[PDB]
């Protein structure tokens, strides 16, 4: 149990050069995209929306 | 100026109150007094009623 | 056309609904959903909503439709399967294409996209047909060989007119009654 | 792609705060209140709670704080009324995870990444886009497999009472629950810290946190997030099973604390109590819950709903354990006589009883004697229980030469058949064959619930 205690530390090893290969493409994946997402952002924020409810009418 | 042009609105819009308190940053304080005129037109013509009273910048 | 005061749960209390009646249908909310008023004080009217209530916010429209809740009776539901009121769980499948049952859904009862073989009654025109006589029949099913179509009770006069056979559907005049001098349309269902 | 999600509509900040009554806050000004609506309350000490808007009068809007009312002020509270009602956001990462009562995360990781926004309600399945479950599940125990069966779908409660162990066999079942792998959701409402370690622990062991996702409730957490937290676990399985196409089984524990939180809402609101002081719609709530497990008809996925539920004093007759049973399908008995006897599982077959049993055993799904059998044990248990009542009133020598062998059957059934270990992970049709062995101890005359042909085949 120790041993395998011992070896799941080198698999947390193991599991963190895995984690590290898929969290690679979550850097890549977001500065591919970022600026077209701010781009949406910033133009919803600023959006103007103006209407009453609709009950108010 | 415009995006504050609605920014007061539409938050106008919401409360439907003849009164308003506009709390806004120490810098847009000339802008909005500015604009009060434009501010109360719009709101009058997007509630369908009559343009609000007041609005005072806190 | 009232509007709402009150929601709590299935019980929705709508102002401005004087000229009401008790247990009158009446479309509460945008989505029109279907309510059963059952308590009446002064012009407020207390709704029982018949779907989900969630959402229902004070001021949302309410439209009396003047009549009590009303089943339709005729031709197209001898096979099929209803809700509590008479919603066809099929139609609604097949129209709204989903898995759940959308609010305020007003899928006719009975679908109107079906052509139904009509052979008239034993009565012409210019006789007297009281509520509840026979004026036809359609063919339904092997089972069903006759759906003997039914003047509605409560409705008397006489045959102004009457449709020959013919593959008529429900929405589609089958046969005029006058009475009074005011001449009533009545349809297969 | 819901591009509808990239909008913003501001909210409005009540000050006007009044009525704060228990679990309830009543606003006097509101404009254009929405019913089932949620509200952030901000504190004057800072911390915002979750609320939900009960009622509206024509300018009030008695909201519900599902973190308690301790500390709302009449002053400085401030009130946003968000504009919807609560929606839980999924995802298929959401598996694996542990969370708070109002699905706010316990495992010290991220916010959920949304997928979707989901209502805790849910939408009403159309009865017409229903499956019949027919696909029993191989609980592993034989007192449920071969006497009150399971099928994929099927909302089973566990009846049992204070301190006996239905989170052991409910863990036991979560573990071991292959047809004859399933995503597990668990809804802890109101459970000790014991039972929910007890719970996360046994997952743990079994390998279930790869494809589960605990919605923790504790005791010492807010009794009204007890309201919201099974709906926000059954709309987590309502995902999971239908859009992602997962097999999904709730494990819904507790839910007489889920009914003693919905008296407690129900009493603040000073409304017509109903049986025992729970509110008159409960069987209207409890329907809610129970009803959002089954198949559906496009989409191959399950939430095999089982709700484990408390008796307050071992009666069935009370309101919770009695509209349980009229809704949810089926029920599973654990019984504090068994138990004291010292019996695992403690399940009492007699009140265990399962629906969509008849329909998901025998006939080929599992071996053609199963509903027979089945009969059988139940007929010649009935008899041993009457047999001892009768022994223990009258004269030990007055039961019949039946009545004595029922008493048999009965010790060798208690004693070897329900009596079972946990982890035993016994086959269905090992049971059967165990069963069949304790009807051997008849003679092939009085076995009369057994069709003919099978008692010839398998005798």
């Amino acid at each position: 149990e120790q041993k395998n205690a011992g070896g799941v530390g080198e698999l947390e090893k193991k599991a963190e050069a895995g984690v590290q290969g898929e969290l690679a493409e979550i850097k890549k994946i977001a500065e591919k995209k970022k600026d077209d997402v701010v781009k949406i952002l910033i133009e919803t924020v600023i959006k103007p929306s103006a209407e009453v409810h609709i009950n108010a009418l | 100026k415009p995006i504050l042009q609605s920014l007061i609105v539409e938050a106008l819009l919401k409360l439907l109150e003849p009164k308003a308190i506009v709390k806004a940053l120490e810098r847009d304080v000339d802008l909005i007094e500015s604009m009060k005129d434009d501010i109360m037109r719009e709101y009058g013509e997007k509630a369908q009623r009559a343009p609000l009273e007041e609005i005072v910048i806190s | 056309y009232g509007a709402i005061y009150s929601v709590s749960g299935p019980v929705v209390i709508a102002e401005n609904m004087i000229g009401c009646a008790m247990y009158e249908l009446v479309k509460v909310g945008h989505d029109n959903l279907v309510g059963e008023v059952i308590r009446i004080d002064g012009d407020k009217a207390t709704i029982q909503v018949y779907e989900e209530t969630a959402g229902l916010t004070v001021g949302d429209p309410v439209l009396r439709t003047g009549k009590p809740l009303s089943v339709e009776l005729g031709p197209g539901l001898m096979e099929t399967i209803y809700d509590g009121i008479q919603r066809p769980l099929k139609a609604i499948k097949e129209e709204s294409q989903s898995i759940y049952i959308p609010r305020g859904i007003d899928t006719p009862a009975l679908d109107r996209t079906i052509k139904w073989q009509f052979t008239p009654g034993k009565f012409q025109v210019g006789d007297h047909i009281s509520g509840g006589d026979i004026y036809g029949s359609v063919f339904e099913n092997s089972l069903i060989s006759s759906h003997k179509i039914l003047l509605p009770p409560r409705s008397r006069g006489t045959i102004t007119w009457i449709a020959p056979a013919g593959e008529y559907t429900l929405d589609e005049k089958i046969l005029e009654v006058e009475f009074d001098g005011k001449k009533s349309d009545f349809t297969l269902y | 792609a819901v591009e509808q999600g990239f909008n913003v509509k501001p909210r409005l900040n009540y000050n006007t705060v009044s009525g704060v009554n228990g679990p309830l806050v009543i606003l006097e000004k509101v404009k254009f209140p929405r019913y089932n609506e949620i509200v952030n309350l901000t504190l004057p000490d800072g911390t915002v709670r979750q609320g939900q808007v009960l009622e509206i009068r024509g300018d009030r809007a008695i909201v519900q704080v599902f973190e308690g009312t301790s500390g709302i002020d009449v002053k400085k509270t401030t009130v946003e009324f968000t504009g919807e009602s609560l929606r839980i956001p999924v995802s298929e990462d959401m598996l694996g995870r542990i969370f708070d009562g109002s699905g706010r995360p316990i495992d010290n990781g991220p916010k959920v990444f949304a997928e979707d926004y989901l209502d805790i309600n849910g939408s009403p399945i159309n009865p017409y886009a229903r499956i019949y479950p027919e696909e029993m599940i191989s609980t592993g125990v034989s007192a449920i497999d071969t006497m009150n069966s399971i099928a994929r779908g099927q909302k089973i409660p566990i009846f049992s009472a204070s301190g006996l162990p239905h989170n052991e066999i409910a863990a036991q079942i979560c573990r071991q629950a292959g047809l004859v792998n399933f995503s597990i959701v668990f809804a802890a409402m109101g459970v000790n810290l014991e039972t929910a370690r007890f719970f996360k622990q046994d997952f743990e062991e079994n390998g279930s946190l790869e494809r589960t996702s605990l919605f923790l409730n504790l005791a010492n957490d807010p009794t009204i997030e007890r309201i919201i937290t099974p709906r926000l676990a059954l709309t987590t399985a309502e995902y999971l099973a239908y859009q992602t196409e997962r097999h999904v089984l709730t494990i819904l524990t507790d839910m007489s604390s889920y009914a003693d939180a919905l008296r407690e809402v129900s009493a603040a609101r000073e409304e017509v109590p109903g049986r025992r002081g729970y509110p008159g719609y409960m069987y209207t709530d409890l329907s809610t819950i129970y009803e959002r497990a089954g198949r559906v008809e496009g989409r191959n996925g399950s939430i095999t709903q089982i709700p484990i539920l408390t008796m307050p004093n071992d009666d069935i007759t009370h309101p919770i354990p009695d509209l349980t049973g009229y809704i949810t399908e089926g029920q599973i008995f654990v019984d504090r006589q068994l138990h004291n006897k010292g019996i695992y599982p403690p399940i009492n077959v007699l009140p265990s009883l399962s629906r969509l049993m008849k329909s998901a055993i025998g006939e080929g799904m599992t071996r053609k004697d199963h509903g027979d059998v089945s009969n059988q044990l139940y007929a010649k248990y009935a008899i041993g229980k009457d047999a001892a009542a009768m022994k223990a009133v009258v004269g030990e020598e007055a039961l019949s030469i039946e009545d004595k062998l029922s008493l048999e059957f009965l010790e060798k059934f208690e004693k070897t058949f329900i009596t079972q270990g946990a982890y035993e992970d016994r086959t269905v049709f090992e049971s059967l064959d165990q069963a069949w062995s304790l009807l051997r101890i008849y003679p092939k005359e009085m076995l009369n619930r057994i069709s003919p042909k099978i008692l010839d085949e398998f005798y």
